[PDB]
C-alpha cells in the first residue's frame, strides 16, 4: 500500500463531501450541492489526474440536475435543449467512465458483461450511445429520471458501501548497501588515524598541487608509499560516498556518532561543499534541541554543554576553513546564514569576521600588487558580516546558552527570502 | 573486438581510447572529449582532434549513435562531465535510474563512472545517421553559408516523427559552421514552441533562445545543457497547446516579434507541436505565415501523412518577407528510432522528470536531489496591498470558484512565477484574503521561474514556497516595487516530491499528511484515462 | 422525385431563417438568434422525422452558443460545467449525424473516407469523442472555436453551396384499366336497355325477394332465362365499380356524360349510399358554377337551364328515393344537408319534406299497431327538415335561378360539419 | 386437395369447402363462418356450430393458423366480410396493398371476394400452435374456473416475442369458455398497456376495453370490432420510453379504474416488452400494481438474459390484498417461426392503422378516400373560451414563439380531450392561441384523436378532421364542456397529407405548403 495522491486533505473533508452531496432527511435549504459542486470543481483545479472518476461524475451530474432548477422571471432564453443536451453528457462519461479505466484492453470483456461485473444495472449500459446516435434527443422527464437514479446508484455502490478490493524493501536495500560501505570506510578509516597524520603532506594540499614529478621525470633517469595511496583510496571511497547529496545527512549522522577531531581536518579539504553541509546539520541539530525539550540530539549526546561543544567542534572548524574556499561559496554561506537564524550562527560569523582582519595584517606578502582586484570582495564579504551580525546581536544574547546546558540529557515579509527555520512539513501547515 | 585503455584517472574517472581503430566507438550517458590527433565522425560529421573539449549527451531514450573515426590523423578523449548530482536522480526518481546507464550492461558497472560503454551485447539501439534523410539534412547545408540572407527554418513532425533529432542534427551542422566562419555572429536562435517534448525550455512552457558557437555540447541534453540561453519564454499551462490555443498562437505571435526587435539577422530554428491529425493545419496554419519560413519541411512518409497535406498549401503563401520572395517543399522519411520509440521510456515519464531536474537543480553542472521537503522554501506574501503578489491567474474555467476552499487548492500545486511589465492598473478580485485575477486577459505579465507552493498563510498573508535554486538570484533580481503574479495552469507537481519515500525521509510517525490516504480504494474509484 | 415534407412553409421561410443563424450584427435589434432556434426548437413540434440533420445542429449548436453568451450574472460564466457539456453534446450529434449516418452513404466505410466525400474537415472525425473517451472535457476556449467554425463550415458547406444530387405509372396505370371497364360496362347496359325497360321487375324488387323460388325448387325433375341472367350479371360489375369509393367521382363524372335517368332509376335502387353520392356531387358541381364564372361543369353542360335541371334530374331524383330507406342513411344526409348549402338544397328539403307529406296521405293503410315505434323518427325527421328549409331560406332566394341560368354555354359552433368545402391541402385556412 | 364447389351469389361470393378426412384449410383476409355440423380445431381447440356464425381474420404479417376438421359429425360457408372498404384503403397506402393478400396467389383472384385460399404453393407461413406453446396455455383456462375469485394475467416480452399471439389464443379460449359458463358475469377484460404494437386502442395511445357474442377471430389490426372501450389514455409516442415517468402514471390511472369498477373476474394485459433495458425498469412498479396472479415470460434462448432481476425483485409476494399470490414461468420461442415481419413492418404497419381510423365510417364499413376530399368539421378555439379551453404541448415544447404555432399545429395528428373535472382553465395565451400553463391538467377524458387541416385565427376557429365513426360522440356532449388539445408526437400519414395525380388533381394554380419538391441540397439527409 504506498500512498495515493487525493484533493481532499481529511478523510473528514470527504465525509463533509458526501453528506453535501446527499442532504439527509430533506433538501429545502440546506440542498449544500451548490457548494458541493463547487469544491470538487477545485479538486479538478489541483489536479484532473488526482480525481477519481466516481467523485468526477458526482459533481458533473450533480451539476446538470441543479441546471433544470431554475424557475424565475426575467424568462431566461433556454429552450431546455441545453438541459437536455447536459443531462446526457455526464452519462455518456459517467457510464464510460466505469468500465473504460484501469483500463480498457485488446482482450476486454464485451461492454454489457463489464456493467454486470461491477454492480451497474444493464439498463445503463445502452445509454452509452444512447444520446449520441439517435437522432434526436430523449425528453425532459427520461434524462430526469436516470440522473435522480443513477445518483442514488452512486450513493448505493460508492459513497455508502466499503468494498475495499479495487518501496520498503528495495529501496531499503540501496541504503542499506551505502551505510555498509560507509561504516566500512569508517572503519577503514580509524585504522589508518596513524597513517594520516604522518602524512599530513597528502591530505592537505591535494587541491593545491599542479604537477607531479613523475611525469616530469625522464625515462631511464638512472640507476634506482602504498601507505600513501591507501590513503588517497579511503579518501576516495570518501569523495565517492559523498557525491550523493540525498543521504548526506545520513553520512553525517554516523560521523557525529563516531566523532574525531582529525577527521573533520580531512573531510572539510577533500570533500568538495563539505564545510557548509556539517555547519548546516550543526544548527539544525542545535535548534532541534531548542524546539523541543524531550529530543536529545546526537549532538547533545556527543556534548553535554555549549561549551564543550565550542572547543571541540565549534571552533575547531573555523580555523582550518580556507578563506578562499569560504569566499567562493559565500552565496552557500548566506543561505546558510540567511536560512537558519540562532546564536551559534552570530559566534560563527563574528569568529569567521575575526579571522578575516587577522589575514590582512598577515597581508603584506609579495603579492600584494597582485590583491586589487580581490579586495573589492573581502570587504564585501566583510560588509555582509557586519549586516549578519548587528541582525543577530538583537534577537540572540548570551542568555540563549543557558538553554543549551539546563536541558538534561538522556543517558516584511521581504520578497522571495530564505525562510530561516525550518522544519520539515508535508505541503501541510507551513 | 577487445576492450581498451581503462585507466584509472584518480578522480573523475578519466579515461582513453584509439582514434585510430576500425571499430566504432560506443558510449552512455555525460561525458565530454577533446581528441588528440585524428577526426571524428559523429552523424556523419567531423570534428578536429586538437585539444577542444566536447560534451557529449548521451540520454538513454533517444537512440544512441557510435562515434566515428576518419582523417587526419591518429593512431583528453573520454572524461566525467562534471556534474556531481544528476547521475543521482534515481534514489529519488525509480522510472529514471536506467536512464544514463542500462540496467544489466555486461561491462562492469562502475559508481564513479558518469559513461558506460556499450557493445552490441547490450540492448541499446544505434539510429546514428539515415541516409535517406542526408539528401535534404545534407542540401540544406549548402544553403546556410549561400543565402546572403537569414534563412528561417520550420520543421513540423508528429510526436515520433523524429523532428527533435532532424533538428538537432541541423543545429550540430550548423554549429560547427559558425565556429570556423569569420565573421560569423549569426548565432542560431533555436525557437522552441512545443510543450509536448519541449526541448530547451521550461516545462509545459515556450520559448526563443539562442544557441552558444562554443564549447560544443551534443546531442541530446533533456534541456539539462549549459549550450543555451534563454531571451524570451512564454506559459502555456498545458502538454499541448490544444488546451489553450487562445494564448499559444497570441503566445508564440508575441515571440517571434521579440526577434523583430531584436532585428535579428541570420539563422533560425523551429519546430512546431507536430499535429498531423487535428485541429493542427489550421493552428499551424496561423504562424506558417507569420514566421516566414524559408523552408518548411515534412517528414512523415508512410506517416501516413495523409492528414498533414491541404491545410498548409492553404497555409502556405508566396512570402513573408519582401527580401524573401520564396517558400519551398520537401517531405522526407519520418522513422526514427528504429526500434521502438518509447525503449522503456514514455515521454509522458519522461516529462515528469525534466519537472523534476529543475528543481533540484542547484547550478549550471551541480544537482542535489534531496528530497525537495528537506529544502528550505523561500517566502513572500500574498496580501492585501498585496506587495510580493497581487492576484492569482486561474483559466476560464474554474472562475467560481468558492472562497474558504481556495487555500487548499493551491498548496502543492506547481505554479509559474509571473513579472507584470508596468502596467495601467491592478485587476484584483479577492475572496477570502486571495487576490484573484477576476477577468483573466492582463497580457503584460512575464515569466521568470515556475514555483511550487509549499503551504499559505491566511493570517499572515504570507505564502512560503519553493523555487528551483538556479533561478535565485533573479527573483532577487527584481525590482522591490515590480508586481508579482501566481499562474495556475495545469502543470504536473511530481509525485515522487510531494510524499517523499518513508526512506529518504524522517517524519514523526504522528504528523498528519494533509493531501494522502493510505487506506485501500472502495471500488471503484480509480482516474478515468 | 417523389415529395418532400418540410416542416417549413416554403423556400421563403427558409431563406428567412439562414439571416438569423448568420445576421453578421453583434447585437441587439439586427440581431435574430433567440428566435431562430425558437422556430427550429418549433419545427421540432413537427419534427423531427421530416427536419434535416443539417439544420438541426445548426439550431442545436447555437442554442448552446448563446448559452455560454450571457453577460449578466447569469449562466455559463457563475458557473461553466453545464456549459462545456452543451457545447461538446451538439456537436457529437453534429458530426454523427452527417458522420454517422452511413445509410445514406454505404456502410462499412472508415470514417475519414466516408468524411472525404461530403468536405467534412478532417479533424472533425478527430472530433467525435471530444468528451467522451477522454478523462477532462476539453477547454471551454476550444468548444468556442469549433462551435463558430462548425456555423460557418455548415453554412459554407450547406447553406449556399449548390449541390443538389445527395416515375408513378402505376396509379395512372391503375385508373386506365378501370377506366375501360366502366366504360366497358357502360357501353354494355346501352345494348341491355331494351332488356332492362321490360324485364323491370328485376331490379325494382332488390329488396323485397328475399326468398327466390330457384334456391327452393327441385331438382332433377321428371316432368320439365338469358335476359336475367344477363341483367344479373350487369348489375354486377356496377356493384363491384361502386365498391370502390376513390373512383366515386369518376363514376359519376362518366355517367353524367352518358346520363340516362333508366340507369338513374336503376343505380338508385341498387348501389349502396348511391342516392346521396349524386346530389353531393351535383351539389358540388351546381356550386362550383355559381362561385366560378369561367369554368363549364359537366352538369351544366349537361342541363343549361334551371327547370331543365329541376324537371329532368332534381325532380327525378325526388320520386325515386325509398322513403324508408332514406330514414336509415339521414345522418348522412344532414351532414350532407349542413355539408353542402345552395338554392338546390333550399328546393330539395322543400320536395323531400312534401314526399313525406304525401306518404302520410295514402299512409293510412290497416296496420297501425306495427309502427308505434316508427313515427317519432318521421316526427324527429319532419322537424329537422322544417328548421333547415327556414335556415336556408334566410340565405336563399329564386334569384340565383336567374344566377343559374344566366351562366354562359360553352358549345363556428363547435363541433361541426363545415358547410362548404374546397379541397385544400393542409393550407389556406 | 381437389377443391370443394363454391356458389357465386346471391351476395358475399359465399363459398362452401369439403375437405377429405380432417384437413388443414387456408384462409387470408376477412370471412365470417356458421358451420353447421362438425367440431372446427383452430390450434387445437373445440368450436361448435349450431346456426351461430363466427367473423374471422387473417392479415398476412402473422402466420394464418389454419383450420381442423374436427368431430363430430362432419364430411353458409366462406361468407364474404361485412366491411365495404378496408380493403379498399390498399390504394390510398400501397404499402399495405398485400395485407390481406398475396401478390401473385395460385387463383386468379377477384375484387367481390374478402377471403382468398393459399394453396402451398403461395410459400406463407401456416405455423400451428406450437405444443411446446400449449401446455403453459392449456394450464390457464383450468385455472380460470377453479380460481374461485377473478384472476390477473401478465404477459411480457420483447417485440418479436410472439407475446400478441399469446394473448390472441388466451383470449379465443377464454371467450369460448365464458358462452358455455352460465350465467357467467365473468366478462374478460383486455388491458392494452402497450402503445407500440396496439391491440384494441387507438394508436400510441393506451385503452382499457371490455371484451365481451358475436365471434371475431384472430386478428383484426384494431378493426375487429370485438370490443367496447371503457376508458382510454392518449401516450403520444410509439415507446413508452420518450415519456416513461408519463405513461406509467397514465396507466397507474388506468389500472385503479378497476377497482374503481372494483370489478371481479379475469383480466388480460400485455406490457411494453422492455425485454433490455429501462424495462427492467419500466416493469417493476406494475408487476408491482396489477397484482399479477400470473406473469409470462417466453423470451427462453432469445435470449432471456436481460429480464433476470425482475421477476424476483418486484415480485414483492402478492401484492393484491385478497389474492395473496406467485407465478413464474418460461416458455421460449420466436414467432411467427419463418421471419418476424414476414415482409411487413410494424412501423409501416403502424401508419396503416392511423390511416384505417380516419377513414372509418362504422366498425363495419370503411372509406378510403383521401381525407382531402371529404369536409372536416370545424372547432373554434375560445379564448373565454368557448369549443377549445386549452392546446396541451409536450414538456420539452412549453417555450415556443407566438408566430409559428399556427403553423406547428396544421397537418399534426393531436387527440382531442375534454376537462371532467371542473378546474381553473389555466392557460396563458399566445397569438390568440389558449395554450396549456403549466403542463399539469391532471384529470382529463380522452375521446378521440383528431388531425388539423387548417386554423383561421381571426375567426377563432379551427379546421380539424375526426374519424366520422365517432361523430356523433363529439357533437353528442355539453357544448360547454370545455376541451383541451394534447399535441403529442403522433405520425401524420404521408400518403393521406399531400395526396397524389390519380388521388387527386388539385388545382394549377394552387401552392402546396410544408411540401418541397426541389431535389434535396446535400447534406440535407435526416439522421434517422
Amino acid at each position: 500500500i504506498p500512498p495515493r495522491i487525493v484533493p481532499w486533505r481529511d478523510f473528514a473533508e470527504l465525509e463533509e463531501l458526501k453528506l453535501w452531496f446527499y442532504p439527509k432527511s430533506k433538501g429545502t435549504i440546506e440542498d449544500k450541492r451548490q457548494r458541493a459542486v463547487q469544491r470538487v470543481q477545485s479538486y479538478r483545479l489541483k489536479g484532473s489526474q488526482y480525481l477519481p472518476h466516481v467523485v468526477d461524475s458526482t459533481a458533473q451530474i450533480t451539476c446538470a440536475v441543479l441546471l433544470d432548477e431554475k424557475e424565475a422571471c426575467l424568462g431566461v432564453h433556454q429552450d431546455s435543449i441545453p438541459i437536455r443536451l447536459s443531462y446526457v453528457m455526464a452519462l455518456i462519461r459517467f457510464v464510460n467512465g466505469l468500465l473504460d479505466p484501469t483500463q480498457q484492453s485488446q482482450f476486454a470483456i464485451p461492454l454489457h458483461t463489464l456493467a454486470a461485473k461491477i454492480g451497474l444495472p444493464s439498463w445503463f449500459v445502452d445509454l452509452r450511445h444512447w444520446g449520441t446516435h439517435e437522432r434526436d434527443l430523449p425528453g425532459l422527464e427520461m434524462l430526469r429520471w436516470a440522473a435522480n437514479e443513477a445518483l442514488s446508484w452512486l450513493y448505493d455502490h460508492y459513497w455508502n458501501d466499503e468494498e475495499l478490493e479495487d518501496y520498503g524493501y528495495r529501496r531499503n536495500d540501496k541504503l542499506e548497501k551505502y551505510m555498509e560501505s560507509l561504516t566500512k570506510t569508517l572503519d577503514k578509516w580509524k585504522r589508518l588515524r596513524n597513517e594520516f597524520l604522518e602524512y599530513k603532506w597528502v591530505w592537505e594540499n591535494a587541491n593545491d598541487s599542479l604537477i607531479t614529478s613523475s611525469n616530469f621525470s625522464g625515462d631511464n633517469l638512472v640507476n634506482y608509499s602504498s601507505s600513501e595511496t591507501m590513503i588517497r583510496e579511503n579518501l576516495r571511497q570518501w569523495q565517492e560516498l559523498w557525491k550523493l547529496s540525498i543521504y548526506h545527512n545520513v553520512v553525517l549522522e554516523k560521523f557525529f556518532n563516531n566523532y574525531d577531531p582529525l577527521l573533520l581536518k580531512v573531510l572539510m579539504l577533500n570533500l568538495n561543499n563539505f564545510d557548509w553541509k556539517v555547519i548546516e546539520w550543526v544548527a539544525r541539530n542545535y535548534r532541534t534541541q531548542q524546539d523541543d525539550s524531550n529530543i536529545t540530539t546526537i549532538l547533545k549526546r556527543k556534548f553535554n554543554a555549549w561549551k564543550e561543544l565550542q572547543k571541540r567542534l565549534l571552533d575547531v572548524i573555523i580555523n582550518n576553513l580556507n578563506n578562499k574556499n569560504f569566499k567562493n561559496k559565500w552565496q552557500n554561506w548566506e543561505k546558510l546564514i540567511d536560512e537558519n537564524a540562532s546564536y551559534l550562527i552570530l559566534y560563527f560569523c563574528q569568529s569567521m569576521l575575526a579571522k578575516l582582519e587577522t589575514e590582512k595584517i598577515t597581508g603584506n606578502s609579495w603579492r600584494n600588487k597582485k590583491r586589487r582586484k580581490q579586495i573589492d570582495s573581502t570587504v564585501e564579504i566583510e560588509a555582509k558580516l557586519k549586516e549578519n551580525i548587528d541582525n543577530l546581536s538583537l534577537r540572540f544574547n548570551e542568555g540563549e546558552i543557558k538553554l543549551y546546558d539546563f536541558i538534561p540529557a538522556e543517558k516584511p515579509v521581504k520578497n522571495w527570502s530564505r525562510v530561516q527555520n525550518w522544519k520539515p512539513k508535508p505541503f501541510g501547515v507551513l | 573486438l577487445i576492450d581498451n585503455i581503462t585507466y584509472e584517472g584518480d578522480e573523475d574517472e578519466t579515461m582513453f581510447v584509439g582514434l585510430k581503430e576500425k571499430q566504432k566507438l560506443h558510449l552512455s550517458g555525460v561525458f565530454r572529449l577533446q581528441v588528440v590527433k585524428g577526426g571524428i565522425v559523429y552523424n556523419n560529421v567531423h570534428y578536429n582532434a586538437s585539444r577542444e573539449i566536447l560534451t557529449f549527451w548521451h540520454p538513454l531514450s533517444q537512440s544512441i549513435p557510435t562515434i566515428d573515426f576518419s582523417h587526419f590523423a591518429g593512431w583528453l578523449r573520454v572524461f566525467n562531465s562534471n556534474h556531481t548530482g544528476l547521475l543521482e536522480a534515481g534514489h529519488l526518481y525509480r522510472d529514471v535510474n536506467y536512464l544514463w546507464k542500462p540496467k544489466e550492461p555486461y561491462f562492469p558497472l562502475n559508481e564513479r563512472t558518469t559513461y558506460h560503454l556499450l557493445h552490441e551485447s547490450d540492448r541499446i539501439q544505434s539510429l546514428s545517421v539515415p541516409g535517406y534523410w542526408s539528401t535534404p539534412l545534407e542540401k540544406l547545408y549548402l544553403s546556410h553559408k549561400n543565402a546572403a540572407y537569414d534563412t528561417r527554418i520550420m520543421v513540423i513532425g508528429g510526436k515520433n516523427s523524429g523532428k527533435s533529432t532532424f533538428l538537432r542534427l541541423l543545429l550540430e551542422k550548423f554549429t560547427q559552421d559558425i565556429r570556423d566562419s569569420t565573421t560569423s555572429q549569426e548565432e542560431l536562435v533555436y525557437l522552441d514552441l512545443d510543450p509536448g517534448q519541449p526541448e530547451y525550455s521550461l516545462p509545459d512552457s515556450i520559448s526563443l533562445n539562442k544557441i552558444l558557437s562554443s564549447p560544443i555540447s551534443l546531442g541530446q541534453h533533456l534541456c539539462q545543457g549549459s549550450n543555451f540561453q534563454t531571451l524570451l519564454q512564454f506559459y502555456a499551462g498545458s502538454s499541448s497547446p490544444q488546451d489553450e490555443p487562445t494564448s499559444y498562437l497570441n503566445c508564440a505571435d508575441k515571440l517571434i516579434d521579440h526577434l523583430e526587435e531584436q532585428a535579428f539577422f541570420g539563422t533560425s530554428l523551429l519546430n512546431l507541436p507536430g499535429w498531423i491529425k487535428g485541429f493542427g493545419m489550421q493552428i499551424l496554419n496561423h504562424i506558417i505565415r507569420k514566421y516566414k519560413p524559408t523552408h518548411l519541411l515534412f517528414l512523415e512518409t508512410a506517416n501516413s501523412k495523409r492528414h498533414l497535406d491541404e491545410l498548409t498549401i492553404p497555409q502556405s503563401f508566396s512570402t513573408s518577407l519582401r527580401d524573401a520572395y520564396a517558400p519551398e517543399v520537401v517531405r522526407v522519411p519520418a522513422h526514427s528510432l528504429n526500434h521502438t520509440l518509447s525503449s522503456r521510456f514514455h515521454a509522458s515519464q519522461l516529462r515528469t522528470f525534466k519537472i523534476l531536474a529543475l528543481f533540484h537543480k542547484i547550478t549550471q553542472f551541480d544537482y542535489d536531489f534531496a528530497p525537495l521537503l528537506k529544502s528550505a522554501p523561500l517566502q513572500i506574501s500574498y496580501g492585501k496591498g498585496k506587495s510580493g503578489i497581487k492576484g492569482i491567474q486561474f483559466p476560464m474555467e474554474f472562475q467560481d470558484l468558492n472562497p474558504q476552499d481556495i487555500k487548499s487548492a493551491l498548496e502543492g500545486t506547481v505554479i509559474g512565477i509571473y513579472t507584470y511589465s508596468g502596467e495601467d492598473s491592478l485587476e484584483v478580485k479577492s475572496l477570502n484574503t486571495f487576490p484573484i485575477l477576476q477577468s483573466c486577459t492582463s497580457s503584460s505579465k512575464n515569466f521568470i521561474t515556475l514555483g511550487l507552493i509549499h503551504s499559505i498563510d491566511t493570517s499572515q498573508q504570507i505564502m512560503n514556497i519553493y523555487v528551483p535554486p538556479c533561478h535565485t538570484q533573479i527573483l532577487d533580481k527584481q525590482p522591490e516595487d515590480a508586481q508579482w503574479i501566481i499562474v495556475r495552469n495545469k502543470t504536473e507537481t511530481p509525485f515522487c516530491d510531494f510524499l517523499p519515500s518513508p526512506r529518504t525521509i524522517t517524519w514523526d510517525d504522528n504528523i498528519q499528511i494533509p493531501f494522502a490516504t493510505f487506506e485501500r480504494r472502495k471500488k471503484l474509484e480509480h482516474v478515468w484515462k
